[PDB]
């Protein structure tokens, strides 16, 4: 609905919400993942919300050096993407060597 | 908390995880690993090469 995001400039950067920082996973974030089925509608990007994730990702490893850094997508795709920066990210996810892995909903290309 | 003697309705089972415990029946326990009846159920064949 809003945006509650650590960074977030002028128009870009909007609709999107960080909601969790890194640390110990509990109940609290699975009764707060259990609890949100409200749709907030406004539909802006899925691109930025992971640029965001890396970047908190690159801002939150100090003190807690992590092996492994993993972001997971779930997009329907439908909304307009931007392309204010493609080439700047790829280096930025090379330089920071993380394998992101991308899930998409039922639209791959009787009851199922 | 007494000495004395207990009984098997006396007591629950429990796991802590992170700060927080859960607390059951032994009959929730036994009962949430229940599927089936005992008994094979089939799922169709497949060839001696797949496995």
């Amino acid at each position: 609905d809003g945006t509650d995001n650590p960074l977030s400039g002028g128009d870009q950067y909007q609709n999107i919400t960080v909601h969790r920082h890194l640390m110990l996973p509990d109940f609290d974030l699975l009764e707060d993942i259990e609890s949100k089925i409200q749709p907030g509608s406004q539909q802006a990007d899925f691109l930025d919300a992971l640029i965001v994730s890396m970047d908190v990702i690159q801002h939150e490893t100090i003190g807690k050096k992590f092996e492994k850094r993993h972001i997971e997508i779930f997009t329907d795709l439908s909304s307009r993407f931007s392309k204010s920066q493609l080439d700047i990210i790829i280096h930025s996810l090379k330089k920071c060597d993380i394998s992101l892995q991308f899930f998409l909903p039922f639209s791959l290309g009787g009851p199922f | 908390s007494t000495g004395g003697l207990l009984l098997p309705s006396d007591t629950k089972r429990s796991q802590i995880y992170g700060s927080r415990q859960i607390i059951l029946e032994k009959e929730e326990t036994e009962e949430l690993k229940r599927f089936d009846d005992p008994g094979l159920m089939l799922m169709g064949f497949k060839p001696l090469v797949l496995l």
